[PDB]
Protein backbone atom coordinates (compact mmCIF):
# COMPACT_ATOMS: atom_id res chain seq x y z
CA UNK A 1 0.00 0.00 0.00
CA UNK A 2 1.06 3.62 -0.37
CA UNK A 3 1.65 5.16 3.05
CA UNK A 4 0.97 8.90 3.37
CA UNK A 5 2.94 10.75 6.05
CA UNK A 6 1.69 14.22 6.94
CA UNK A 7 3.71 16.88 8.79
CA UNK A 8 3.34 18.66 11.15
CA UNK A 9 0.78 17.00 13.41
CA UNK A 10 -0.38 20.48 14.48
CA UNK A 11 0.48 24.09 13.87
CA UNK A 12 -0.47 27.49 15.24
CA UNK A 13 -0.33 30.79 13.39
CA UNK A 14 -1.83 34.26 13.40
CA UNK A 15 -4.59 35.59 11.18
CA UNK A 16 -3.05 36.84 7.95
CA UNK A 17 -0.10 34.48 8.22
CA UNK A 18 0.98 31.82 5.74
CA UNK A 19 1.37 28.19 6.77
CA UNK A 20 2.34 24.99 4.95
CA UNK A 21 1.42 21.36 5.57
CA UNK A 22 3.38 18.59 3.92
CA UNK A 23 2.33 15.14 2.76
CA UNK A 24 4.90 12.54 1.69
CA UNK A 25 4.00 9.30 -0.07
CA UNK A 26 5.97 6.09 0.32
CA UNK A 27 6.21 5.93 -3.50
CA UNK A 28 5.73 8.26 -6.47
CA UNK A 29 2.03 9.07 -6.83
CA UNK A 30 2.49 11.32 -9.88
CA UNK A 31 0.46 14.25 -8.49
CA UNK A 32 -2.60 12.06 -7.77
CA UNK A 33 -3.11 13.84 -4.47
CA UNK A 34 -6.17 15.44 -2.87
CA UNK A 35 -6.41 17.75 0.14
CA UNK A 36 -9.43 17.93 2.49
CA UNK A 37 -10.59 20.15 5.36
CA UNK A 38 -12.60 18.65 8.22
CA UNK A 39 -14.06 20.17 11.35
CA UNK A 40 -15.15 18.18 14.40
CA UNK A 41 -18.44 16.41 13.86
CA UNK A 42 -18.56 17.69 10.24
CA UNK A 43 -17.86 15.83 6.96
CA UNK A 44 -14.65 16.32 4.93
CA UNK A 45 -14.65 19.18 2.42
CA UNK A 46 -12.64 18.70 -0.77
CA UNK A 47 -10.14 21.53 -1.25
CA UNK A 48 -7.63 20.48 -3.92
CA UNK A 49 -7.20 17.59 -6.35
CA UNK A 50 -4.52 16.49 -8.83
CA UNK A 51 -2.16 18.09 -6.24
CA UNK A 52 -2.84 21.67 -7.42
CA UNK A 53 -6.40 22.06 -8.79
CA UNK A 54 -8.79 24.03 -6.58
CA UNK A 55 -12.31 22.64 -6.26
CA UNK A 56 -15.46 24.75 -6.54
CA UNK A 57 -16.09 27.23 -3.78
CA UNK A 58 -12.55 27.03 -2.34
CA UNK A 59 -10.85 30.45 -1.89
CA UNK A 60 -7.61 30.93 -3.78
CA UNK A 61 -5.60 31.47 -0.59
CA UNK A 62 -5.48 27.64 -0.57
CA UNK A 63 -2.80 26.32 -2.93
CA UNK A 64 -1.26 22.92 -3.60
CA UNK A 65 2.18 22.19 -5.06
CA UNK A 66 4.53 19.21 -5.25
CA UNK A 67 5.59 16.28 -7.37
CA UNK A 68 7.03 12.83 -7.00
CA UNK A 69 6.54 11.80 -3.40
CA UNK A 70 6.37 15.25 -1.74
CA UNK A 71 3.37 17.58 -1.69
CA UNK A 72 2.47 20.76 0.14
CA UNK A 73 -0.76 22.51 1.05
CA UNK A 74 -0.25 26.25 1.64
CA UNK A 75 -2.87 28.48 3.30
CA UNK A 76 -2.28 32.20 2.95
CA UNK A 77 -4.06 35.04 4.73
CA UNK A 78 -5.03 32.56 7.43
CA UNK A 79 -8.55 33.24 8.64
CA UNK A 80 -10.23 32.38 11.96
CA UNK A 81 -12.63 29.98 10.21
CA UNK A 82 -9.63 27.94 8.98
CA UNK A 83 -9.38 26.16 12.35
CA UNK A 84 -9.78 22.53 11.25
CA UNK A 85 -7.96 19.29 10.57
CA UNK A 86 -6.44 19.04 7.09
CA UNK A 87 -5.53 15.75 5.49
CA UNK A 88 -4.19 14.43 2.23
CA UNK A 89 -5.33 11.43 0.23
CA UNK A 90 -3.59 9.68 -2.66
CA UNK A 91 -5.75 8.63 -5.63
CA UNK A 92 -3.00 6.94 -7.65
CA UNK A 93 -3.46 3.40 -6.46
CA UNK A 94 -5.72 1.17 -4.42
CA UNK A 95 -6.15 0.85 -1.57
CA UNK A 96 -6.85 4.57 -1.33
CA UNK A 97 -4.91 5.87 1.67
CA UNK A 98 -5.00 9.04 3.72
CA UNK A 99 -2.54 11.03 5.74
CA UNK A 100 -3.07 11.16 9.49
CA UNK A 101 -4.14 14.81 9.54
CA UNK A 102 -2.80 18.19 10.61
CA UNK A 103 -4.70 20.21 13.20
CA UNK A 104 -4.59 23.99 12.73
CA UNK A 105 -4.93 26.52 15.57
CA UNK A 106 -5.28 30.30 15.22
CA UNK A 107 -2.94 32.30 17.46
CA UNK A 108 -4.69 35.35 18.87
CA UNK A 109 -3.99 37.74 21.72
CA UNK A 110 -4.08 36.48 25.29
CA UNK A 111 -7.55 36.38 26.81
CA UNK A 112 -8.22 35.50 30.44
CA UNK A 113 -11.02 33.06 31.26
CA UNK A 114 -14.15 34.07 33.06
CA UNK A 115 -14.57 31.44 35.78
CA UNK A 116 -17.78 30.02 37.26
CA UNK A 117 -18.31 27.25 39.83
CA UNK A 118 -21.49 25.15 40.09
CA UNK A 119 -22.56 23.08 43.12
CA UNK A 120 -24.28 19.69 42.72
CA UNK A 121 -28.05 19.72 42.29
CA UNK A 122 -30.36 18.30 44.92
CA UNK A 123 -31.74 15.82 42.34
CA UNK A 124 -28.28 14.40 41.75
CA UNK A 125 -27.62 14.07 45.49
CA UNK A 126 -30.53 11.61 45.71
CA UNK A 127 -28.40 9.35 43.49
CA UNK A 128 -25.66 9.16 46.13
CA UNK A 129 -23.16 11.13 43.99
CA UNK A 130 -22.14 14.81 43.81
CA UNK A 131 -20.69 16.51 40.72
CA UNK A 132 -19.06 19.94 41.10
CA UNK A 133 -18.35 21.82 37.88
CA UNK A 134 -15.90 24.60 37.09
CA UNK A 135 -16.26 26.50 33.81
CA UNK A 136 -13.43 28.48 32.20
CA UNK A 137 -15.00 30.57 29.46
CA UNK A 138 -13.52 32.09 26.30
CA UNK A 139 -9.79 32.12 26.90
CA UNK A 140 -6.52 31.94 24.99
CA UNK A 141 -4.03 30.25 24.98
CA UNK A 142 -5.35 26.73 25.58
CA UNK A 143 -3.00 25.92 28.47
CA UNK A 144 -4.76 26.33 31.83
CA UNK A 145 -4.53 24.77 35.27
CA UNK A 146 -7.61 23.91 37.34
CA UNK A 147 -7.15 22.90 40.99
CA UNK A 148 -10.05 21.62 43.08
CA UNK A 149 -9.98 22.12 46.86
CA UNK A 150 -12.42 20.73 49.42
CA UNK A 151 -12.03 22.31 52.88
CA UNK A 152 -8.52 23.25 51.68
CA UNK A 153 -7.58 19.67 50.72
CA UNK A 154 -6.33 19.49 47.12
CA UNK A 155 -8.28 16.92 45.07
CA UNK A 156 -6.39 14.68 42.65
CA UNK A 157 -7.54 11.80 40.46
CA UNK A 158 -11.27 12.50 40.95
CA UNK A 159 -11.84 15.15 38.29
CA UNK A 160 -11.98 15.20 34.53
CA UNK A 161 -11.64 18.05 32.04
CA UNK A 162 -12.94 18.76 28.53
CA UNK A 163 -12.09 21.58 26.10
CA UNK A 164 -14.17 22.98 23.25
CA UNK A 165 -13.05 23.31 19.66
CA UNK A 166 -11.35 26.64 19.15
CA UNK A 167 -14.09 29.11 18.30
CA UNK A 168 -14.27 29.77 14.56
CA UNK A 169 -14.86 33.53 15.01
CA UNK A 170 -13.12 34.73 18.21
CA UNK A 171 -10.49 31.98 18.34
CA UNK A 172 -10.98 31.28 22.06
CA UNK A 173 -11.31 28.02 23.96
CA UNK A 174 -13.57 27.08 26.84
CA UNK A 175 -13.04 24.35 29.40
CA UNK A 176 -15.18 22.36 31.82
CA UNK A 177 -13.82 20.47 34.84
CA UNK A 178 -16.04 18.11 36.83
CA UNK A 179 -15.11 16.97 40.34
CA UNK A 180 -16.99 13.84 41.42
CA UNK A 181 -17.52 12.89 45.06
CA UNK A 182 -19.84 10.62 46.97
CA UNK A 183 -22.82 12.37 48.48
CA UNK A 184 -21.50 11.24 51.88
CA UNK A 185 -18.18 13.03 51.33
CA UNK A 186 -19.91 16.09 49.86
CA UNK A 187 -22.06 16.42 52.98
CA UNK A 188 -19.06 16.15 55.34
CA UNK A 189 -17.33 19.25 53.94
CA UNK A 190 -18.20 22.91 53.66
CA UNK A 191 -15.96 24.89 51.27
CA UNK A 192 -15.68 23.89 47.57
CA UNK A 193 -13.24 25.84 45.43
CA UNK A 194 -11.97 25.85 41.84
CA UNK A 195 -8.62 27.64 41.45
CA UNK A 196 -7.57 28.70 37.96
CA UNK A 197 -4.09 29.58 36.69
CA UNK A 198 -3.80 31.05 33.21
CA UNK A 199 -1.44 33.37 31.37
CA UNK A 200 -4.12 36.07 31.07
CA UNK A 201 -4.58 36.19 34.88
CA UNK A 202 -2.07 38.20 36.90
CA UNK A 203 -2.49 35.75 39.80
CA UNK A 204 -4.55 32.58 40.16
CA UNK A 205 -8.29 33.12 40.54
CA UNK A 206 -10.51 31.14 42.90
CA UNK A 207 -14.29 30.71 42.74
CA UNK A 208 -15.79 29.08 45.82
CA UNK A 209 -19.08 28.23 47.47
CA UNK A 210 -20.21 26.98 50.84
CA UNK A 211 -22.32 23.84 50.78
CA UNK A 212 -25.94 24.73 51.53
CA UNK A 213 -25.65 28.48 50.91
CA UNK A 214 -28.25 30.12 48.70
CA UNK B 1 -29.30 18.16 -4.14
CA UNK B 2 -27.01 15.15 -4.13
CA UNK B 3 -27.50 13.50 -0.76
CA UNK B 4 -26.07 10.45 0.93
CA UNK B 5 -27.96 9.73 4.16
CA UNK B 6 -26.59 7.00 6.41
CA UNK B 7 -28.35 5.01 9.07
CA UNK B 8 -28.03 1.83 11.08
CA UNK B 9 -25.12 2.55 13.38
CA UNK B 10 -25.16 1.72 17.05
CA UNK B 11 -23.78 -0.47 19.78
CA UNK B 12 -22.64 -3.99 19.00
CA UNK B 13 -20.98 -6.59 21.22
CA UNK B 14 -17.58 -8.10 20.31
CA UNK B 15 -18.05 -10.91 17.82
CA UNK B 16 -21.31 -9.41 16.56
CA UNK B 17 -22.55 -8.15 13.19
CA UNK B 18 -24.12 -4.93 11.95
CA UNK B 19 -25.43 -3.68 8.58
CA UNK B 20 -25.15 0.04 7.76
CA UNK B 21 -27.06 1.77 4.99
CA UNK B 22 -26.31 4.67 2.67
CA UNK B 23 -29.42 6.12 1.01
CA UNK B 24 -28.42 7.99 -2.16
CA UNK B 25 -30.65 10.48 -3.97
CA UNK B 26 -30.42 13.39 -6.37
CA UNK B 27 -28.50 11.84 -9.25
CA UNK B 28 -28.59 8.73 -11.41
CA UNK B 29 -27.76 6.00 -8.91
CA UNK B 30 -25.85 3.87 -11.42
CA UNK B 31 -23.64 6.78 -12.56
CA UNK B 32 -21.16 6.72 -9.63
CA UNK B 33 -19.44 4.28 -7.30
CA UNK B 34 -20.31 4.33 -3.58
CA UNK B 35 -17.29 3.98 -1.27
CA UNK B 36 -17.12 3.29 2.47
CA UNK B 37 -14.53 5.03 4.65
CA UNK B 38 -14.13 4.94 8.45
CA UNK B 39 -12.41 7.07 11.07
CA UNK B 40 -11.38 5.70 14.45
CA UNK B 41 -10.55 8.12 17.30
CA UNK B 42 -7.13 9.62 16.63
CA UNK B 43 -6.28 7.34 13.70
CA UNK B 44 -6.62 8.81 10.24
CA UNK B 45 -9.30 7.92 7.73
CA UNK B 46 -9.30 4.38 6.37
CA UNK B 47 -10.79 3.35 3.03
CA UNK B 48 -12.88 0.15 3.20
CA UNK B 49 -14.11 -0.58 -0.33
CA UNK B 50 -16.51 0.47 -3.01
CA UNK B 51 -19.35 -0.93 -5.07
CA UNK B 52 -20.34 -0.09 -8.62
CA UNK B 53 -24.16 -0.05 -8.58
CA UNK B 54 -24.28 -0.47 -12.36
CA UNK B 55 -22.71 -3.95 -12.13
CA UNK B 56 -22.98 -4.62 -8.36
CA UNK B 57 -19.22 -5.34 -8.50
CA UNK B 58 -17.49 -4.63 -5.18
CA UNK B 59 -13.79 -4.09 -4.48
CA UNK B 60 -12.29 -4.22 -1.00
CA UNK B 61 -9.30 -3.10 0.93
CA UNK B 62 -7.51 -6.37 1.67
CA UNK B 63 -7.74 -5.55 5.40
CA UNK B 64 -11.52 -5.98 5.34
CA UNK B 65 -12.23 -8.62 2.67
CA UNK B 66 -12.83 -11.46 5.15
CA UNK B 67 -15.37 -9.66 7.34
CA UNK B 68 -17.07 -6.84 5.43
CA UNK B 69 -19.50 -7.02 2.50
CA UNK B 70 -20.65 -4.07 0.39
CA UNK B 71 -23.92 -4.48 -1.49
CA UNK B 72 -26.74 -2.59 -3.20
CA UNK B 73 -30.48 -3.11 -3.50
CA UNK B 74 -31.66 -5.30 -6.35
CA UNK B 75 -33.15 -3.39 -9.26
CA UNK B 76 -36.60 -4.49 -10.38
CA UNK B 77 -37.98 -1.82 -12.71
CA UNK B 78 -38.44 -1.76 -16.49
CA UNK B 79 -38.96 1.58 -18.31
CA UNK B 80 -42.38 2.58 -19.59
CA UNK B 81 -43.34 0.54 -22.64
CA UNK B 82 -41.27 -2.43 -21.45
CA UNK B 83 -42.32 -5.62 -19.65
CA UNK B 84 -40.12 -7.51 -17.22
CA UNK B 85 -38.97 -11.04 -17.98
CA UNK B 86 -36.86 -13.58 -16.09
CA UNK B 87 -34.07 -11.14 -15.20
CA UNK B 88 -34.18 -8.39 -17.87
CA UNK B 89 -36.67 -6.21 -19.77
CA UNK B 90 -38.53 -6.76 -23.06
CA UNK B 91 -39.80 -3.98 -25.33
CA UNK B 92 -43.56 -4.16 -25.90
CA UNK B 93 -44.11 -5.57 -29.36
CA UNK B 94 -40.75 -7.31 -29.71
CA UNK B 95 -40.09 -11.04 -29.52
CA UNK B 96 -36.83 -11.90 -31.27
CA UNK B 97 -34.01 -13.48 -29.29
CA UNK B 98 -31.46 -11.46 -27.30
CA UNK B 99 -27.86 -12.53 -26.81
CA UNK B 100 -27.50 -13.15 -23.10
CA UNK B 101 -25.66 -10.72 -20.88
CA UNK B 102 -24.30 -8.78 -23.87
CA UNK B 103 -27.75 -7.55 -24.93
CA UNK B 104 -29.31 -7.58 -21.44
CA UNK B 105 -27.01 -5.05 -19.72
CA UNK B 106 -27.07 -1.35 -20.76
CA UNK B 107 -30.34 -0.35 -22.55
CA UNK B 108 -29.00 1.11 -25.93
CA UNK B 109 -31.39 3.95 -26.85
CA UNK B 110 -34.50 1.76 -26.94
CA UNK B 111 -33.57 -1.80 -27.83
CA UNK B 112 -35.56 -5.02 -27.95
CA UNK B 113 -33.96 -5.99 -24.61
CA UNK B 114 -32.74 -3.67 -21.82
CA UNK B 115 -31.44 -4.34 -18.30
CA UNK B 116 -33.51 -3.88 -15.14
CA UNK B 117 -33.08 -0.38 -13.71
CA UNK B 118 -33.54 1.53 -10.47
CA UNK B 119 -36.33 4.03 -9.92
CA UNK B 120 -35.51 7.65 -9.28
CA UNK B 121 -35.63 8.41 -5.58
CA UNK B 122 -33.65 6.87 -2.76
CA UNK B 123 -31.54 3.83 -3.65
CA UNK B 124 -29.23 2.31 -1.08
CA UNK B 125 -25.84 0.72 -0.70
CA UNK B 126 -24.96 -1.25 2.40
CA UNK B 127 -21.96 -2.23 4.50
CA UNK B 128 -22.37 -5.55 6.34
CA UNK B 129 -19.74 -6.13 9.02
CA UNK B 130 -19.34 -9.23 11.15
CA UNK B 131 -16.91 -10.55 13.74
CA UNK B 132 -16.51 -6.99 14.97
CA UNK B 133 -13.85 -6.18 17.53
CA UNK B 134 -13.10 -3.14 19.68
CA UNK B 135 -10.72 -1.62 17.11
CA UNK B 136 -13.59 -1.47 14.62
CA UNK B 137 -15.21 1.23 16.77
CA UNK B 138 -15.39 4.29 14.51
CA UNK B 139 -17.50 6.71 12.54
CA UNK B 140 -18.35 5.07 9.19
CA UNK B 141 -18.93 7.25 6.14
CA UNK B 142 -20.26 6.54 2.69
CA UNK B 143 -18.97 8.84 -0.02
CA UNK B 144 -18.78 9.30 -3.76
CA UNK B 145 -16.48 11.05 -6.18
CA UNK B 146 -17.53 14.34 -7.74
CA UNK B 147 -16.93 12.67 -11.15
CA UNK B 148 -14.75 9.92 -12.55
CA UNK B 149 -11.09 10.73 -11.83
CA UNK B 150 -11.94 13.32 -9.14
CA UNK B 151 -11.91 12.77 -5.39
CA UNK B 152 -14.63 12.25 -2.83
CA UNK B 153 -16.80 15.36 -2.82
CA UNK B 154 -20.09 14.11 -1.35
CA UNK B 155 -20.19 12.48 2.07
CA UNK B 156 -22.80 10.82 4.19
CA UNK B 157 -23.18 12.44 7.58
CA UNK B 158 -21.44 9.49 9.26
CA UNK B 159 -22.92 6.83 11.60
CA UNK B 160 -21.25 5.74 14.85
CA UNK B 161 -20.44 2.06 15.38
CA UNK B 162 -19.45 1.17 18.95
CA UNK B 163 -18.06 -2.32 19.60
CA UNK B 164 -18.19 -2.89 23.35
CA UNK B 165 -19.53 -5.22 25.99
CA UNK B 166 -20.92 -2.36 28.10
CA UNK B 167 -24.69 -1.98 28.25
CA UNK B 168 -26.77 0.91 26.92
CA UNK B 169 -27.60 3.52 29.54
CA UNK B 170 -29.56 6.74 29.21
CA UNK B 171 -28.23 9.96 30.79
CA UNK B 172 -29.46 11.83 33.81
CA UNK B 173 -29.70 15.57 33.16
CA UNK B 174 -28.83 17.89 36.04
CA UNK B 175 -28.92 21.69 36.25
CA UNK B 176 -25.85 23.90 36.38
CA UNK B 177 -27.82 26.68 37.97
CA UNK B 178 -26.87 30.37 37.69
CA UNK B 179 -25.10 31.70 40.76
CA UNK B 180 -27.01 33.94 43.16
CA UNK B 181 -23.87 36.14 43.09
CA UNK B 182 -24.08 36.70 39.31
CA UNK B 183 -22.93 40.24 38.59
CA UNK B 184 -25.75 42.78 38.57
CA UNK B 185 -26.04 44.06 35.00
CA UNK B 186 -23.23 41.74 33.95
CA UNK B 187 -22.96 38.24 32.51
CA UNK B 188 -24.20 35.00 34.08
CA UNK B 189 -23.45 31.38 33.20
CA UNK B 190 -25.71 28.34 33.46
CA UNK B 191 -25.81 24.93 31.93
CA UNK B 192 -26.79 21.27 31.87
CA UNK B 193 -24.79 18.29 33.14
CA UNK B 194 -25.60 15.22 31.01
CA UNK B 195 -24.29 12.41 33.14
CA UNK B 196 -23.74 8.67 32.91
CA UNK B 197 -24.71 7.48 29.43
CA UNK B 198 -23.51 4.86 26.97
CA UNK B 199 -22.79 4.61 24.10
CA UNK B 200 -22.11 7.96 22.44
CA UNK B 201 -23.57 10.24 21.11
CA UNK B 202 -25.76 12.81 22.84
CA UNK B 203 -26.84 16.08 21.26
CA UNK B 204 -27.76 19.24 23.14
CA UNK B 205 -29.60 22.35 21.97
CA UNK B 206 -30.97 25.31 23.94
CA UNK B 207 -34.53 26.62 23.62
CA UNK B 208 -35.15 24.25 20.72
CA UNK B 209 -32.37 25.95 18.79
CA UNK B 210 -33.46 29.56 19.30
CA UNK B 211 -30.50 30.11 21.65
CA UNK B 212 -27.13 29.65 19.96
CA UNK B 213 -25.01 32.67 20.94
CA UNK B 214 -22.75 32.02 23.92
CA UNK B 215 -23.38 28.29 23.91
CA UNK B 216 -20.54 25.86 24.51
CA UNK B 217 -21.28 22.12 24.44
CA UNK B 218 -18.24 20.21 25.58
CA UNK B 219 -16.77 16.97 24.25
CA UNK B 220 -17.85 14.00 26.32
CA UNK B 221 -15.42 12.46 28.79
CA UNK B 222 -15.36 8.72 29.48
CA UNK B 223 -15.54 8.23 33.25
CA UNK B 224 -13.84 5.44 35.22
CA UNK B 225 -17.22 3.72 35.41
CA UNK B 226 -17.20 3.21 31.63
CA UNK B 227 -19.98 5.79 31.18
CA UNK B 228 -19.82 9.13 29.39
CA UNK B 229 -20.60 12.56 30.83
CA UNK B 230 -20.67 16.00 29.26
CA UNK B 231 -21.73 19.54 30.00
CA UNK B 232 -23.40 22.25 27.97
CA UNK B 233 -23.26 25.87 29.14
CA UNK B 234 -24.40 29.28 27.96
CA UNK B 235 -23.67 32.81 29.08
CA UNK B 236 -26.58 35.25 29.18
CA UNK B 237 -27.36 38.67 30.73
CA UNK B 238 -27.66 38.47 34.50
CA UNK B 239 -30.74 40.66 34.19
CA UNK B 240 -32.49 38.09 31.99
CA UNK B 241 -32.33 35.42 34.71
CA UNK B 242 -35.58 36.44 36.39
CA UNK B 243 -37.52 36.56 33.13
CA UNK B 244 -36.16 34.52 30.24
CA UNK B 245 -36.62 30.74 30.22
CA UNK B 246 -33.59 28.49 29.51
CA UNK B 247 -34.20 24.85 28.53
CA UNK B 248 -31.50 22.44 27.39
CA UNK B 249 -32.85 19.84 24.95
CA UNK B 250 -30.90 16.63 25.37
CA UNK B 251 -31.26 13.65 23.05
CA UNK B 252 -29.57 10.30 23.56
CA UNK B 253 -30.98 8.36 20.65
CA UNK B 254 -29.09 5.11 21.50
CA UNK B 255 -31.34 4.65 24.58
CA UNK B 256 -34.41 6.45 23.18
CA UNK B 257 -33.94 9.11 25.88
CA UNK B 258 -35.06 12.69 25.11
CA UNK B 259 -35.03 15.19 28.00
CA UNK B 260 -35.93 18.88 28.16
CA UNK B 261 -34.34 20.40 31.31
CA UNK B 262 -35.33 23.84 32.54
CA UNK B 263 -32.42 25.58 34.26
CA UNK B 264 -33.18 28.37 36.71
CA UNK B 265 -31.75 30.08 39.81
CA UNK B 266 -32.08 27.85 42.85
CA UNK B 267 -34.59 28.88 45.52
CA UNK B 268 -33.51 28.98 49.16
CL1 LIG C 1 -6.37 13.53 -6.94
CL1 LIG D 1 -17.61 7.47 -9.56
CL1 LIG E 1 -13.09 -6.87 21.22
CL1 LIG F 1 -19.16 -8.91 25.16
CL1 LIG G 1 -21.44 12.10 23.12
Amino acid sequence: DIQMTQSPSSLSASVGDRVTITCRASEDIYSGLAWYQQKPGKVPKLLIYDSSTLHTGVPSRFSGTGSGTDYTLTISSLQPEDVATYFCQQNYDFPLTFGQGTKLEIKRTVAAPSVFIFPPSDEQLKSGTASVVCLLNNFYPREAKVQWKVDNALQSGNSQESVTEQDSKDSTYSLSSTLTLSKADYEKHKVYACEVTHQGLSSPVTKSFNRGEC
Amino acid sequence: EVQLVESGGGLVKPGGSLRLSCAASGYTFTDNYIHWVRQAPGKGLEWIGYINPSSAYAHYNEKFKTRFTISVDKAGTCPDGYTRTNYYCRRDGCGSWCNGAERQQPCIRGPCCCDLTYRTGKNSAYLQMNSLRAEDTAVYYCTRRYYSAMPFAYWGQGTLVTVSSASTKGPSVFPLAPSSKSTSGGTAALGCLVKDYFPEPVTVSWNSGALTSGVHTFPAVLQSSGLYSLSSVVTVPSSSLGTQTYICNVNHKPSNTKVDKKVEPKSC
